[PDB]
């Protein structure tokens, strides 16, 4: 779960990403073995 | 000067005496304290 | 702060008055002290201005001092005495004790 | 259940047990739980676990509570301070 | 401390210093300053005796209470004559090996 | 019933420390405007204040301890001196001592803390007061 | 060492492991319980009859009224000082070396008794000498006009003087008979030195 | 009972309660660890912190926005760099952000304005809030001149970024 | 060149200015004086006593001492004409290591961070600013070596100490 | 008031005679240095027709007719009893 924290949240805060991409990297984290946490849900929610 | 006077200046000059103070206390107590730090860090 | 000569006059003032206060005349209650104090030293000065020998110039404030006091002493008896005739109305100071007391009262009762 | 809670309880009570020394025994709960592993809740198995609960030496839920009890007494005192 | 030095431990000189500081000691506790006196409850304190090293280097005051509650009453007050423990050794007894620290 | 009772007492609130204070505060505040005689008093006639400067024993404190003007320093101890002489001051001892103290303990304490730096009388007082008013 | 080949993780042997989490989580919601909680005189004494019955002693002086007296009053030589009622014995304990004393005087300066002679030296001479005065003490009384009461007990000023060992046992055996001899004032008075006679070589050198 | 235990614990060593556990001899012996073990153990995260990390991306994202749009709608002299003048005014960001946002209280609207204004030169910038709590303006001798403290705090963490 | 006369003055300002560092302390708390003597002997600084139980001008001096540390606390410490405070002060700084220096020199290190609180030689670990934060979700972060705590309280070997 | 500060006497308010007044005051002034160890500046003496003793309410009144050396006998009482009371919480622990 703490690489799918950094992860998005070093790609929300990057300049040149796309919200797709930032849903399609917690898809395929959660698809392989990483427990969502609220940490993520809110890092997705305020990029949504 | 008469004999109690030289008594009495005596006893005040023991009784009120500035001696010398060197930190030698001090001294040995960092020389343990290194030594200690020394032992644990170091086999 | 003051000039020198003042607080000097003022002391000996000072204690004049607190003689004449507590002491024989025994007025601890007085009110609004600082009006006769303050009067009674600018009535000295204007004797100074005049020259009138600053022994008897200070008797003569210090006895106007006196007068004041008493009567001031007696016009307080006057509307306290007037006040306890009348019921309808005390003073504030009762008041408080009463509501005070009353309440002590019913606790320890309560007790 | 009920026969180790009267066993114990009642022991206590009347002056058998640990007594001053409760705290050097774990709780209620973690008793019935091993003493019923050490006896299959047979009766007198359960009698001779009670009496052998003197005995228990791998019992660390004490140690471990007066520990965390002290360290959190302690940082109250230090935040009182 | 661990022990207790024995009377028969220490030097004849030791010894011989250790009974003046004692006697000295007791005789004039009393007079101690009058900031220290009028704390101290005289009333508790006992000294056994006084034991100190070979040539006197260091001084032993061996001291308790009649009653054991008093002990922390009276420590930091007798401790805070130290000094003039000093000074009645150097005022009062002429042999000494040299004037010592007092515990 | 008395009736000149009533006019003379008046009612008070809370007690002084001494039923003058608050005039003398007044005064000395008007004094200073805002909005010793102890070396007279330093001899052989006066064993509270000789004492006052004295050990429990009677004899001297130390310099560092009880610090003094020479004159004073003078003054006390040759005022003991005479007072013993005449036999108006105990010649081993120091009466008035805990009288000259300034940090005392409280009754139920053995040190003195330095943080400490409608009773049912007057309530009947009242109630006579006003029974006796109607 | 004798225990070399033992792991260090069974050294100190750590138990309980499954006691951490409960106890991390009670710490934060106890912190949060008391963040939301956020958002000695002695007793009384009334009756003079009752503090009389308390303590032994009425407080009211209930006496003869000698009313109509002088306007000012003279003070006692020693304002400050305990005061030594009529019937108090005043016992002194001298503690020495080899040696120690016991005496006991009147209010007046009278002896009552003679004086008897380590710690357990000291015991057993205060004892003693209890044990023989409470019979003098009753003989003097009873002369005087004064009958013990049953259960009355003597009133006692004890003083003791030496820094030695034998005071601690003459207190404790002065203690241990506290039912017949009440201790009320327990001071010392080992003297305040002075200039004074010649002392002995052996003390100075 | 347990709850009830608990308070009636005993801690000292006294009647019947004694470190025969070595304390005095060995001393501390048992561990005991307040954080928990990341794979086994959970405890969840403060509230504080998830708020202070949500308040961060989204403020850290609105500024991205809004340089975004900046250039959809349209280099540094030296003067301008000193004088520390972006493409766009505080007052022009405080309007815009106004207008588009209504519920957005007047300190988050100048927080919104400061970040974006920021992003400019450094995207994240977090390295001046952290050094704030390790170094303090009457530390530095910069106590009645913020404008100052905070300029040199932003110099030196875009400095020990690098 | 003139007689030695004992000091005394009735304002805490004549004290501050001719003393360097000056306790007021009171006879009733023998053992605060003397850990403050400890610490200030240890570092060896001179230092001036005064007992205000039998100081002339008690009142006076007691009130402007209670006035300038807002407390009303006898044992008190000055260094510098300021006030560095009481035992629990003065402890305080001998924790972090700050009364070295508030002795000799007369300052107290407004630096920031612990000094005492170290496993070895102290260095900057842990001190560089964290990019975005986060210092708590990185559940799997270093956590440091195990450290031990007691089980029970180990009586205190003095009522002092 | 002078030498056994209590920052209260109360002599005035009961109705009683001069001289039992006078008595009353002549038996404070005798207690006086003997009462002078211990700090009064929370207790207020007063005149009344029975002993009090309010120590939480800062309290203190007694009869005309009341024993000087009944009352140092209480307050010793009070002193040793909080002595001991030190002394033995200093063992315990």
């Amino acid at each position: 779960v703490d690489t799918m924290n950094v992860l998005l949240t070093r790609a929300a805060r990057h300049e040149h990403i796309q919200v797709d991409d930032v849903f399609l990297l917690f898809d395929e984290l959660v698809a392989l073995g990483a427990r969502p946490d609220l940490a993520a849900a809110e890092t997705l929610h305020t990029v949504l | 000067v008469n004999k109690q006077t030289q008594k009495y200046r005596t006893k005040l000059r023991y009784r009120f005496r500035q001696p010398s103070v060197v930190p030698l206390r001090q001294t040995l107590q960092q020389r343990h304290n290194t030594i200690l730090e020394v032992l644990r860090r170091r086999r | 702060t003051l000039s020198p000569e003042r607080v000097a006059l003022r002391d000996e003032l000072a204690r004049k008055s607190r003689l004449v206060a507590s002491e024989g005349m025994r007025y601890y209650n007085i009110f609004w002290v600082r009006k006769p104090l303050d009067t009674m030293e600018k009535e000295y000065y204007e004797l100074k201005r005049r020259g009138v020998d600053h022994g008897e110039a200070i008797r003569k404030v210090l006895q106007g001092f006196y007068s004041g006091l008493a009567v001031k002493k007696r016009v307080a008896a006057i509307q306290a005495e007037e006040a306890k005739l009348t019921g309808r109305f005390i003073t504030m100071r009762e008041a408080t004790v009463v509501l005070g007391v009353l309440a002590k009262l019913h606790k320890e009762q309560l007790t | 259940r009920s026969f180790l809670r009267f066993l114990i309880n009642s022991g206590e009570l009347a002056g058998l047990g640990w007594g001053p020394l409760w705290h050097a025994s774990s709780d209620f709960e973690r008793k019935l739980y091993k003493i019923g592993f050490l006896s299959g809740r047979n009766p007198q198995g359960v009698v001779d676990h009670y009496h052998q609960e003197l005995v228990w030496r791998y019992d660390y839920q004490r140690t471990r509570q007066k520990q965390y009890l002290l360290k959190r007494r302690m940082e109250g005192m230090s935040r009182g301070a | 401390v661990r022990l207790l030095r024995h009377e028969s431990s220490m030097s004849p000189s030791a010894r011989a210093f250790s009974e003046r500081v004692a006697y000295h000691l007791r005789r004039s506790l009393k007079a101690c300053p009058g900031h220290i006196a009028e704390h101290i409850d005289f009333t508790q304190l006992i000294i056994q005796e006084v034991l100190g090293s070979r040539r006197s280097k260091e001084i032993y005051i061996v001291w308790f209470t009649v009653d054991p509650g008093a002990r922390f009453e009276l420590e930091p007050r007798l401790h805070q004559l130290n000094h003039w423990v000093q000074q009645l050794i150097i005022k009062r007894v002429k042999r000494r090996p040299h004037i010592p620290r007092v515990t | 019933g008395r009736e000149g009772w009533l006019f003379g007492q008046q009612v008070q609130l809370h007690y002084h420390r001494f039923p003058d204070e608050q005039l003398i505060t007044n005064l000395s505040r008007w004094r200073t405007g805002e909005t010793p005689e102890v070396y007279m008093k330093l001899n052989y006639k006066n064993p509270a204040t000789i004492s006052r400067f004295l050990t429990r024993t009677g004899h001297m404190y130390p310099a560092d301890i009880l610090p003094l003007n020479p004159e004073a320093v003078v003054k006390l101890r040759v005022a003991k001196a005479q007072a013993i002489r005449i036999g108006l001051y105990p010649r081993f001892g120091n009466p008035f001592w805990f009288r000259s103290q300034k940090f005392r303990p409280k009754a139920y304490q053995e040190n003195y803390d330095p943080t400490t730096y409608y009773n049912w009388v007057q309530t009947d007082r009242i109630r006579r007061y006003f029974r006796e008013l109607e | 060492d004798k225990y070399r080949r033992v792991p260090m993780l069974l050294k100190p042997q750590q138990g309980g492991q499954q006691y951490f989490n409960h106890f991390l989580i009670r710490s934060t919601n106890d912190r949060l319980t008391q963040q939301d909680v956020d958002n000695v005189p002695p007793p009384r004494v009334l009756g003079g009859d009752y503090f009389k019955t308390r303590f032994g002693y009425s407080l009211v002086k209930n006496s003869e009224m000698t009313q109509g007296p002088v306007d000012y009053s003279q003070l006692d030589m020693w304002g400050e000082m305990p005061r030594y009622t009529s019937d108090m014995v005043f016992l002194y304990l001298v503690s020495r070396r080899r040696n120690t004393y016991a005496v006991a005087y009147t209010y007046e300066g009278k002896r009552i008794l003679n004086t008897y002679t380590s710690t357990d030296n000291g015991h057993q001479v205060t004892s003693m000498y209890l044990n023989d005065l409470l019979p003098k003490l009753r003989e003097m009384r009873a002369s005087e006009g004064r009958p013990m009461g049953r259960g009355e007990k003597v009133e006692l000023v004890v003083r003791v003087m030496g820094f030695y060992n034998g005071r601690q046992g003459a207190v404790r055996a002065v203690q241990d008979r506290a039912n017949e001899f009440h201790v009320r004032y327990f001071e010392d008075i080992t003297p305040f030195p002075l200039n004074g006679p010649k002392m002995p070589r052996g003390v100075f050198k | 009972e347990e709850r009830i235990r608990e308070l009636m614990m005993p801690l000292e060593v006294g009647e019947n309660s004694f470190a025969a556990n070595g304390q005095a001899t060995h001393g501390n012996l048992f561990y005991f660890r307040e954080y928990p073990m990341y794979p086994g153990e959970y405890v969840p995260a403060e509230h504080n912190t998830l708020s202070s990390l949500r308040d961060e991306l989204r403020l850290d994202l609105t500024a991205q926005s809004l340089k975004e749009a900046w250039m959809r709608v349209s280099f540094q002299s030296v003067d301008e760099y000193y004088a520390s003048v972006d493409g766009l005014d505080a007052e022009q960001i405080g309007e815009v952000l106004a207008a588009l946002f209504p519920e957005l209280n007047c300190y988050e609207a100048q927080a919104l304005v400061q970040r974006t204004l920021e992003c400019i030169s450094r995207p994240v910038s977090a390295a001046s809030r952290q050094l704030s709590r390790t170094i303090t303006a009457e530390a530095v001798g910069l106590d009645n001149a913020p404008g100052h403290y905070t300029n040199f705090l932003e110099w030196m963490g875009r400095l020990t970024e690098t | 060149a003139t007689r030695w006369l004992p000091f005394v003055s009735s304002d805490l300002k004549d004290y501050l200015n001719r003393y360097w560092a000056v306790m007021f302390t009171v006879g009733a708390r023998p053992i605060e004086t003397g850990h403050i003597r400890h610490y200030v002997s240890w570092y060896c600084t001179r230092m001036k006593v005064v007992l205000l139980d039998h100081h002339v001008y008690v009142e006076p001096l007691r009130q402007q001492l209670q006035e300038v540390s807002r407390t009303p606390e006898l044992p008190l410490l000055f260094v510098n004409k300021k006030l560095v405070g009481t035992l629990r002060d003065v402890e305080l700084l001998e924790r972090e290591k700050k009364l070295k220096d508030v002795l000799h020199f007369g300052f107290e290190w407004r630096v920031g961070g612990s000094v005492a609180a170290t496993n070895g030689q102290k260095s900057l670990m842990g001190a560089l600013p964290a990019p975005y934060g986060d210092a708590e979700f990185f559940r799997g972060r270093y956590r440091g070596p195990p450290v031990a705590r007691p089980v029970v309280s180990l009586p205190t070997l003095h009522p002092f100490a | 008031r002078t030498m056994v500060e209590p920052g209260g006497v109360d002599a005035f308010s009961n109705d009683c005679t001069y001289a039992e007044r006078l008595q009353w005051s002549k038996e404070l002034f005798r207690i006086g240095p003997s009462l002078a160890p211990w700090d009064w500046s929370e207790m207020t003496f007063v005149l009344s027709p029975d002993v009090d003793i309010d120590w939480a309410n800062g309290l203190l009144a007694l009869p005309y007719n009341f024993d000087g050396d009944a009352l140092v006998r209480y307050v010793e009482e009070v002193q040793q009893e909080a002595k001991s009371r030190k002394r033995e919480e200093l063992l315990a622990a």
